[PDB]
């Protein structure tokens, strides 16, 4: 028939009234045990209480009303977090024992500095070994954080940083504030980051997000992540202290995020107290959304004290100046473990004891699930219902994609289609000439040396073929094997031709002011540009590179900027090595023109080729002096420099060969 | 004094010498003894007199909560409590008072946090925080003119509340804040985010055992000459440093520190009718082995002002009851504490930090500035902020170079301006073209009377080469920007830098396509007849002249390159600047005139295609002519083309744009005269 009293301090506003039904429930745990008599033969556990508000003035003056006013007590049961931060430390000049079952600061795990108090709500720690999952699963890697300056969290923070430095995240920002906390967003939104970690209560979180509507930070790449240990409706509720009205924050919270913890068992089992969290609750909406989830660790609590004093046993016997009563007990509850009704009720360090969690997201108008998760295994059970505006998670950072500066393949076909024309034209005289092969008008010109010509122009003809095209869905592995195909193919068709009239030319001076002598002098002079070439050609061959310009401002997607860069074969010493080059070729012309000079009105009737000859020489040689210095400086801008480049080779066979043979043709008649 | 209560005070403080704040426990007291003695040999407050009443703290929180429930419950009424020094403590004790109705006061929270009434009322202070050194370091800038900033602070309460009142107090007063940061433990992520903007300003707000590793990553970065000045709290303790000693000793010199100041400069009668060098001499009198405090004036003055701040709150109507209801007040009066705080809200009187009062709280104060002069510390300033003045003295104060270190940069605008020689090089070529033009000149008109004077009415082709120096003296108009130009009537030649192109072109192209028209037109007034012609082709010329300068046909239109340029080995930056013209709408008003002139070949070619059959021999040379038509027309061509593909690099756009121009004239009209020499000759 004894009993002793109890002092316990609770929540009514503030960070956390939640509680308001915790009192009425352990008022119902506590009517539960003196019913018993397995629990104290004597002893029936009183109560005392008072409201803090989670204000620690107004909790200091109660405390004060309880000890040095109150009856004698030997323990206490708080609430909220930074009351207990204060009353561990207030202890020890008493001896007490203490047990708190909501707070989570979990600083307070230092057994030694804090060597009286004992904790069932886990430190909240196990929050943050989730959190990296998400940021190792949709790719995330850079962060900012806000907080309210607490000792409560601020920890937590210097945890989560090593906790991912174990996996290398980085972090780039941090603030902080006590109750203005205006001006650290509005920092945050010049630094512009997409991502946000949040750890803070909700009579600030109204005011915040209430702001935040004032500078537009939400929907596509304005992610928060919160606390889940909220109320379920808490922002939809009327604040007296701002400007801001309703519907905004239910528009612009959207796509929001939270995480929070279970506490009871979720099996079905019959408790020790003959119970279950069915009838549990029951009895709850019974003795009376908000307050509720967090409850049942009193009825765990409790029942692990009087299990404490069914193992000690004086006890109105007592004094604060005693220390042994302490020590046994405290040995006591460093002993104490067994399973209840949140689980294997077990007190250390690691705060521990549960593994389970819960994710929760919010899809327009209430809260709502995707998963859960246990770390032992790093075991993640999901269930595919989650949303973004856009579809898919966005990246704290605009990335950048490196695309190609495409050529317009659009107007390839076109040159192509003249290349075709041409190459008709071409075999057209070739197989004519050399099929009509015996004349006097026809025989004696040396035509076969003209077929050649036209050959040599059909293959630089084809040079637009290969070179026309990399920045399209041509290639895309295999460069080289085409990229080199311009050189080899360009002399070979080009310089031929080009000096087989040449040949020509050459007799009007060196003989008139054969055809073996000839012919090999032909092979000295091709071989001698090709041996020229492979010196540098076999030796110094070139190899597909890429160059790239300046940074741009794309703003033709979602959010992304754009790095062209551009490609073209080229080695290291292509300054005076490739145009100096050009213009040894190009002499030959200026001399053959000199060889014009000459031979105007000079027919001497052996060969009837002059006339025109000469005049399409001098077509191609402009051609060529104007083409060379203009593709080489014009390279930057890739787009274009084949639009003059083929079309002079074009325009040349289609006014080059054309004038040829017609006359020819018309010469049957 | 036998007749009254001893008057309440709570004192709360280090005790002991076994904590370094011990120090201080102690080392201000004997001072605030003796303005009790000071008022003992005046006795303010007859009929009543004062005391005290002294506990232990200890700052672990633990012992002195404890021991202010001990005070209480063990003692008398008390009023009013003194002291609290150890942050932790305070920051508890304030806002536990509510419920008692008290009033506190002290004189070591620089915790700033403890700004908010609405949080933490009834409480009062001396001692200016950390948040009023702001307006200083405002005024500061102002007086150097610096207008741009790099904050930097580490991240706890008492710091970043700092920066929270900061960005708070610049509200319209036109400086910015661009790049901001923070850190933990380890800085270096940091300030090299920074240095990638070169800024030269540094705020830093954060402890002490830091500045080690903030300055280590700093050499290693090599912020520090002229273009970085830095500012710190001067808090510190004084010879704080003990990675690299000479290298730290070498970078940081020349920073400042600031914080706020222990004692006034000046010898002016005070309350009491005493000075500081009194004060000071009272001091070291009063102590004689005891380590020496900072924090102590401020607390004599505290205590004067709880002298006159009751005198003032017993100055009161019911007088009559409340001189007893001092002594059976029960810790609970509510009016009693409105009524105390009402009062000290308007306090306001003199003491050795000069004047002191209060706003919503908070003192207004006195200030140190120091700086680091070569291994040691030194006063630089000063700054009185109730009047929102400075004061600032020459001979003091040090830059490693001498000048205000701007905050910017080198930013230069260096108008770009093509080819220094390219004015005079290939313009001379032009001058010798040209003066083979006055050469054909010459040795064309001596003649004028001979058997080829016939073959073609000279005066034609005179008209044609007029037209080609018109055209081939052009070229020096794109000769013209960069030197020799800043008169911003660069649309003016334009105009004229196109009308003289198309004049000379258009007539003397014209000339002898109409000589060889006669010819055949005749042979298939008669020089009067072309003068028709060309006042015709006027009306071509000036029509399309003045629709394109309808409005106003050229806009000189400054465009900015991307401002990326540092070349030039002086640590500056030249946004690069250059110019161009259009109708201020689009590139339309140039493929007419080019087909217009096309058709003027074609048209000139129908006399191409006769003399393919004319049997040309007999006088004239269209042969001469038609090689020069493809060529030029190719030319010309190109030309157009390549300049507006490449209205970019001007370098090359002069010299292109007078390589097919010189071409053209000379080798089309100089080797077609010839011919005309070699007859005579
Ligand atoms: C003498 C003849 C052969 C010269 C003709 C010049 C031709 C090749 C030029 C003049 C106008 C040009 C076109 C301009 C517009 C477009 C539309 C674009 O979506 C694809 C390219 C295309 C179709 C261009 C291809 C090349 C083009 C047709
Ligand atoms: C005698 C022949 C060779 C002269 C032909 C002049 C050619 C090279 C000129 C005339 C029109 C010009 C085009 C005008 C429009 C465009 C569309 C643009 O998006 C890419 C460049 C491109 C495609 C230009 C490239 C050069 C171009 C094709
Ligand atoms: C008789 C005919 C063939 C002469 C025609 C002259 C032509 C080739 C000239 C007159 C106007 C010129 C164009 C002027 C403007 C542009 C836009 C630019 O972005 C690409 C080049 C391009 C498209 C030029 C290409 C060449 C051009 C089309
Ligand atoms: C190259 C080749 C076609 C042989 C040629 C080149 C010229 C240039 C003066 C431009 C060098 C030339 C002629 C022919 C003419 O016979 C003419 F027909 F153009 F008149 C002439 O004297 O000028």
């Amino acid at each position: 028939r004894r009993a002793v009293y109890i002092g316990a301090l609770f929540p009514m506003s503030g960070g956390w009234p939640g509680g308001q039904a915790c009192q009425p429930a352990v008022e119902m745990a506590l009517e539960d045990v003196n019913s018993r008599r397995d629990i104290l033969p004597d002893y029936e556990l009183k109560l005392i209480h008072h409201d803090s508000k989670c204000d620690p003035g107004q909790a200091t003056k109660y405390l004060y009303e309880l000890l040095y006013n109150d009856p004698i007590k030997i323990i206490l049961m708080p609430g909220c977090s930074s009351v207990s931060t204060l009353v561990a430390e207030a202890a020890r000049m008493w001896n007490l024992i203490v047990l708190s079952y909501g707070s989570s600061s979990p600083a307070l795990s230092n057994r030694q500095r804090f060597p009286t108090f004992f904790r069932t709500h886990p430190s909240a720690t196990l929050h943050n070994p989730t959190r990296v999952k998400l940021f190792e699963k949709w790719g995330w890697k850079k962060i900012a954080t806000i907080q309210q300056t607490t000792e409560v969290f601020t920890s937590t923070l210097d945890d989560l940083e090593e906790r991912v430095k174990e996996a290398g995240i980085e972090i780039t920002f941090r603030q902080s504030f006590f109750s203005d906390p205006a001006v650290p967003v509005k920092n945050l939104k010049r630094q512009d980051a997409r991502i946000i970690v949040g750890l803070f209560y909700e009579t600030e979180a109204r005011k915040v997000f209430c702001e935040v509507y004032k500078e537009r930070l939400f929907g596509k790449k304005y992610v928060w992540f919160l606390i889940g240990w909220y109320a379920d409706n808490w922002f939809k509720i009327y604040d007296p202290s701002i400007n801001c009205t309703v519907d905004e924050m239910t528009e612009a919270v959207e796509g929001h995020i939270t995480t929070e913890i279970v506490m009871l068992n979720p099996a079905n089992t019959r408790s020790i107290s003959n119970m279950t969290s069915q009838e549990f609750v029951e009895k709850l909406t019974k003795r009376l959304t908000g307050g509720f989830q967090e409850a049942p660790l009193a009825y765990d609590a409790i029942w692990a004290l009087a299990l404490a004093l069914n193992k000690t046993s004086r006890l109105e016997d007592f004094n604060y100046n005693n220390q042994t009563i302490t020590d046994q007990i405290y040995r006591a509850m460093n002993s104490s473990s067994f399973e209840g009704v949140s689980g294997h009720v077990v007190f250390d360090a690691s705060g521990s004891r549960m593994a389970w969690t819960l994710i929760e997201q919010l899809q327009g108008g209430s809260y709502k699930k995707i998963g859960y998760y246990d770390s032992t295994k790093d075991d993640l059970s999901w269930s595919k219902t989650d949303k973004w505006i856009g579809g898919s998670p966005p990246a704290d950072q605009t990335l950048v994609i490196k695309t190609f500066r495409f050529l317009s393949q659009k107007l390839f076909i076109s040159v192509s289609v003249l290349s075709s024309l041409g190459i008709v034209l071409a075999v057209v005289c070739l197989s004519f000439n050399i099929y009509n092969s015996h004349v006097r008008y026809i025989q004696n010109s040396q035509p076969n040396l003209n077929n050649l010509t036209a050959v040599g122009c059909s293959l630089a003809l084809a040079a637009v073929f290969p070179l026309g095209l990399d920045g399209y869905h041509i290639g895309r592995n295999q460069f080289p094997f085409v990229c080199q195909a311009r050189l080899w193919l360009l002399g070979l068709g080009f310089s031929l031709g080009y000096g087989s009239m040449f040949t020509k030319i050459w007799w009007v001076h060196t003989v008139f002011t054969e055809p073996w002598k000839l012919y090999a002098t032909v092979g000295l002079l091709v071989g001698m540009d090709v041996l020229t070439l492979a010196i540098w050609q076999i030796v110094d061959p070139l190899h597909r590179t890429i160059e790239t310009f300046a940074k741009e401002e794309p703003k033709e997607d979602i959010d992304v900027s754009i790095l062209p860069q551009l490609e073209h074969c080229s080695s290291r010493k292509m300054n005076t090595w490739l145009g100096i080059f050009y213009g040894y070729k190009g002499l030959l012309l200026l001399l053959g023109i000199f060889l014009a000079y000459e031979t105007k009105s000079v027919s001497t009737e052996k060969i009837n080729d002059h006339r025109a000859v000469g005049m399409a020489i001098y077509n191609v040689a402009v051609l060529c002096l104007i083409t060379a210095p203009v593709t080489m400086i014009l390279s930057s801008q890739q787009d274009a420099a084949f639009a003059f480049a083929s079309l002079a080779i074009v325009f040349s066979s289609y006014i080059t060969l054309v004038v040829l043979f017609v006359p020819k043709m018309r010469r049957l008649i | 004094p036998p007749s009254s209560p001893p008057l309440s005070i709570m004192g709360l403080m280090p005790l002991t010498k076994e904590v370094a704040k011990g120090s201080i426990g102690r080392g201000v007291l004997p001072a605030v003894e003796l303005a009790i003695e000071q008022i003992r040999n005046e006795s303010l407050l007859r009929p009543y007199f004062l005391d005290l009443r002294l506990y232990d703290t200890e700052c672990d929180n633990a012992k002195g909560l404890k021991a202010f429930y001990d005070a209480i419950k063990y003692g008398p009424n008390h009023l009013m409590v003194f002291g609290g020094v150890c942050p932790s403590v305070t920051s508890i004790i304030a806002e536990s008072l509510q419920g008692w109705n008290l009033v506190q006061l002290s004189f070591a929270a620089t915790t700033p946090v403890l700004a908010d009434k609405k949080k933490y009322p009834y409480f009062f202070r001396t001692v200016p925080s950390d948040n009023a050194v702001n307006p200083a370091i405002l005024k500061l800038l102002k007086h150097y003119q610096w207008k741009r900033v790099g904050t930097l602070t580490q991240d706890v309460q008492r710091f970043s509340e700092v920066r929270n009142d900061l960005t708070g107090v610049l509200y319209g007063e036109d400086i910015e804040i661009s790049d901001t940061e923070s850190f933990s433990n380890d800085p270096c992520t940091s300030v090299k985010k920074l240095k990638g903007n070169d800024v030269r300003i540094i705020l830093g707000q954060f402890d002490q055992n830091m500045a080690a590793k903030v300055f280590c990553c700093a050499y290693e970065e090599n912020m520090y000459g002229s273009k970085y000045q830095w500012i710190i709290p001067g808090w510190y303790e004084p010879s704080w440093w003990e990675c690299l000693r000479k290298n730290l000793l070498a970078a940081m010199e020349g920073y400042i520190g600031v914080d706020f100041e222990p004692l006034s400069s000046k010898q002016i009668k005070t309350i009491s009718g005493k000075t500081p060098q009194q004060y000071e001499r009272e001091y070291n009198n009063k102590r004689s082995g005891v380590g020496p405090s900072k924090f102590h004036g401020y607390a004599y003055d505290g205590i004067w002002v709880i002298a006159k701040t009751l005198q003032r709150a017993m100055e009161t109507l019911h007088a009559s009851s409340r001189h007893q209801r001092i002594q059976d007040f029960n810790y609970t009066d509510h009016t009693l504490g409105r009524i105390i705080l009402n009062a000290m809200n308007e306090t306001n009187f003199f003491g050795v930090t000069g004047q002191v009062v209060f706003r919503n709280g908070e003192r207004m104060g006195t200030i140190k500035f120091t700086q680091f002069q070569d291994s040691r510390e030194v006063k630089v300033g000063e700054y009185n902020a109730v009047a929102d003045t400075l004061e600032i003295i020459n001979d003091t104060i040090r830059f490693q170079g001498s000048e205000p270190p701007k905050d910017k940069t080198i930013i230069l605008e260096q108008l770009r301006k093509i080819s220094l020689p390219l004015y005079s090089i290939l313009s001379a070529l032009t001058i010798l073209g040209m003066i083979m033009a006055s050469a054909f000149l010459f040795f064309n008109i001596k003649n004028r009377n001979q058997k080829l004077i016939k073959m073609s009415s000279p005066y034609m082709n005179n008209l044609i080469i007029l037209g080609g120096m018109l055209s081939y003296a052009s070229i020096f108009l794109f000769g013209l920007d960069g030197s020799f130009v800043s008169e911003k009537t660069f649309e003016t030649l334009c105009t004229v830098r196109t009308w003289i192109l198309t004049v000379g072109y258009t007539t003397a192209f014209g000339a002898m396509f109409a000589k060889t028209w006669r010819v055949h037109a005749i042979f298939k007034i008669k020089d009067q007849k072309l003068l028709v012609i060309v006042g015709g082709m006027l009306l071509i010329d000036l029509c399309i002249l003045i629709c394109w300068q309808a409005v106003d046909p050229l806009r000189r239109t400054v465009e900015k390159y991307s401002m990326e340029p540092d070349p030039a080995g002086r640590d500056i930056s030249i946004r690069p600047l250059l110019e161009h013209c259009e109708n201020t709408h689009m590139t339309i008003w140039l493929g007419i005139v080019y087909a217009y002139k096309g058709l003027l070949m074609l048209f000139g070619c129908f006399l191409a295609w006769e003399t393919r059959n004319v049997s040309i021999p007999a006088l004239n040379d269209s042969k001469y002519i038609g090689m020069s038509v493809y060529n030029v027309g190719i030319m010309c061509i190109i030309g157009a083309a390549v300049s507006f593909l490449t209205r970019d690099q001007p370098n090359v756009q002069f010299c292109i744009v007078a390589l097919v121009i010189i071409f053209c004239s000379t080798i089309t009209l100089c080797l077609v005269f010839v011919p005309k020499l070699i007859t005579l000759r």
